RNA sequence: GAGUACGGUAGAGGGUGGUGGAAUUUCCUGUGUAGCGGUGAAAUGCGUAGAUAUAGGAAGGAACACCAGUGGCGAAGGCGACCACCUGGACUGAUACUGACACUGAGGUGCGAAAGCGUGGGGAGCAAACAGGAUUAGAUACCCUGGUAGUCCACGCCGUAAACGAUGUCGACUAGCCGUUGGGAUCGAUCUUAGUGGCGCAGCUAACGCGAUAAGUCGACCGCCUGGGGAGUACGGC
């Protein structure tokens, strides 16, 4: 119905909670009514610039189907959170299962 | 580009945006490479959505 | 706007390598068109001129 | 501002022979929804001229066919007109 | 918006005679027909054919004889805008009577010297010369 | 002819919030010293009360390089950071549907660059007025150092521009060649559409030139002109 490609970076330093972070986020996805058809994770990259100080941050992707309340709830807690430090969508008409890359090499 | 591989590209294949990069960071006009206007023009917008991720840097000096 | 030296060649190939990879960033095109404000009826203007030379260029190479 | 469910609801419960969208009644009752549906809008957008304009268009449009309407049959006019409930 | 098809069949003719073509289409009408006849019995046009289904389409052969159109000059008189109706006496005499002009009389469509000769007038249409 | 229903594309079309990096300026702190800035040449100005360069930090405002194109969108004016939400129109494919429901339009109704006006905010860069230094016979200018309104936001007003293609809107016909934007169909080629450019045959034009995006051949309706000044001025109305 509505479906939202978000790519969230997290803090290095509580690069710890970010596995049960999408846990306290995922939560909602359900009793709103929608599935979670992607979720990947590459965490703990490097940085191009530094952004507030750092150069390193823990990286997760994940697809949502959810309604208007649940993207402002999650955006309202992006937003109070102290990790957050980047956020962004990609609102899109389909879904996406395959991954992203992850390392084509060895 | 129309062969087989993606129709559509997303910002996702970086291997293919870093090969659109100058070495600077700056992004190679169209009539260098000789790709066509609609790849061009999604290329673009995909390059800056990659960029604010911090994926791809603004300048090479930062 | 920066290279690295190694493998002790005379300091007179890097700067030539420092030179043209100067002239390939275009920094002085760009801070020259930074000394004054251009208004954009100028703008405009000096666009169609290039337009119009590179058509006829073009053309011509016929 | 309409999308497919309603709209075909609209054609459903306005159709004259079964299977057709092109009769004055049709084209009336979806342009007063989606008039209707755009007032809330331009109610806070009170600084977008640019889509008003399509919102005249269709005002303009509905007037024509309404006009068409009334000169060619009385009765079918009037039952449209109290149907929808509008003036004029 | 096609406020007048008479004037466009006279147009498309024109057009096609300087353009040097053999043939022209359109589509038909009871009037065009008329004109198109009134037209090959003075010799003007060589033939005209009209097709079926419910939008038949007029198609007329020109003529050329030397390196040069037959139809010189062809002009529209009455437009939807004018409306000019004459009389017996009144009806001009194209070039001295070397033309002919149209005139729809109430006997049908029909030439001047026609009308001259049945003592009717009518409504001028369009002038050949 | 005009319009409706159904899939799919492209777009700086409009509105409301949030978020980015670079760069300028100001303030604070560190080593370090005597010059910086500017010009045709200078000077005003800033300087050991530690500048510029340079390192670290802080606040604040505005514009969105590279993509970028005879490129796109919009009725016109005009519209370039990214993201979400609300929304208008155009383009494209087949079928069904309505069955002339159309074009233009005196009055009227709106939208309408920039400058300007009112109330309340904000204020980094720039910069009318203005101050000083030059140049000059003079220089109420061009040049240099500063600098206020304004440029920015909300609401309201103002109705103007070389508001230009100096070319009113709608419809139909008339050789061709080379690009290009975004869609289809056939077997890279061909065919066909809606735009957007460069040449060019007839034809037109006083000439320049226009030439399927006519200024050619014709229709429908509207606006406007009648020697140069006085003058788009006076008087009256709004
Ligand atoms: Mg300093
Ligand atoms: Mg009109
Ligand atoms: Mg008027
Ligand atoms: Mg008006
Ligand atoms: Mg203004
Ligand atoms: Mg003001
Ligand atoms: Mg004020
Ligand atoms: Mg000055
Ligand atoms: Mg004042
Ligand atoms: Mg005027
Ligand atoms: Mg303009
Ligand atoms: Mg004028
Ligand atoms: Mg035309
Ligand atoms: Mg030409
Ligand atoms: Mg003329
Ligand atoms: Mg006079
Ligand atoms: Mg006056
Ligand atoms: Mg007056």
């Amino acid at each position: 119905m509505r479906h939202y490609e978000i790519v969230f970076l997290v803090h290095p330093d509580q690069s710890e909670q970010v596995g049960g972070m999408v846990e306290r986020y995922t939560k909602a996805i359900e009793e709103d009514g929608g599935k979670i058809h992607r979720l990947e994770d590459w965490g703990r990259r490097q940085l191009a610039y530094a952004i507030n100080n750092v150069h390193k941050a823990h990286y997760v992707l994940m697809n949502v189907e959810c309604s208007a309340k649940a993207l402002a709830e999650l955006e309202d807690n992006f937003r109070y959170n102290d990790a957050v430090i980047r956020n962004l969508v990609m609102r899109r008409d389909e879904a996406v299962t395959e991954q992203s890359e992850m390392l084509k090499a060895e | 580009f129309t062969a087989e591989g993606v129709k559509e590209i997303d910002y996702k294949d970086l291997n293919t945006l870093k090969a659109y990069v100058s070495e600077t960071g700056k992004i190679v006009p169209s009539r260098i490479t000789g790709t066509k206007a609609k790849y061009q023009r999604q290329l673009a917008t995909a390059i800056k959505r990659a960029r604010y991720l911090a994926l791809l840097p603004y300048t090479d000096s930062h | 706007p920066a290279v690295k030296v190694k493998e002790n060649e005379p300091f007179d190939v890097a700067l030539r390598r420092f030179k043209r990879s100067c002239e390939k960033a275009g920094v002085l095109a760009e801070v020259r068109s930074r000394e004054f404000y251009e208004k954009p009826t100028a703008e405009r203007k000096r666009k169609a001129a290039a337009a119009v030379k590179r058509h006829a260029k073009k053309v011509q190479r016929e | 501002a309409l999308s497919v469910e309603e709209k075909a609801q609209i054609v459903n419960e306005y159709k004259q022979a079964e299977g057709d969208t092109g009769s004055p009644e049709v084209q009336v009752a979806l342009l007063s929804a989606n008039i209707n549906k755009l007032q809330d809008h331009f109610k806070a957008n009170g600084k977008d001229h640019h889509s008003r304009r399509g919102l005249i268009r269709m005002v303009n449009q509905r007037r024509k066919l309404l006009d068409y309407l009334k000169g060619k049959d009385v009765s079918r006019y009037t039952a449209l007109i109290g149907r929808l409930g509008l003036r004029r | 918006s096609m406020q007048d098809p008479l004037a466009d069949m006279l147009t498309r003719i024109r057009n096609a005679q300087m353009a040097e073509k053999t043939v022209v289409s359109m589509p038909s009408s009871k009037l065009k027909a008329a004109v198109a006849k009134v037209l090959k019995d003075e010799g003007y046009i060589a033939d005209f054919q009209i097709s079926s289904e419910v939008k038949p389409q007029l198609s007329i052969e020109l003529k050329y004889f030397e390196g040069k159109p037959v139809i010189e000059e062809v002009k529209r008189i009455s437009r939807p805008g004018l409306r000019q109706y004459k009389s017996v006496e009144q009806l001009p005499k194209v070039r001295g009577g070397l033309g002919v002009s149209i005139v729809s009389t109430n006997k049908g469509v029909m030439t001047d010297r026609a009308a001259r000769a049945a003592g009717v007038g009518g409504e001028v249409l369009c002038t050949v010369f």
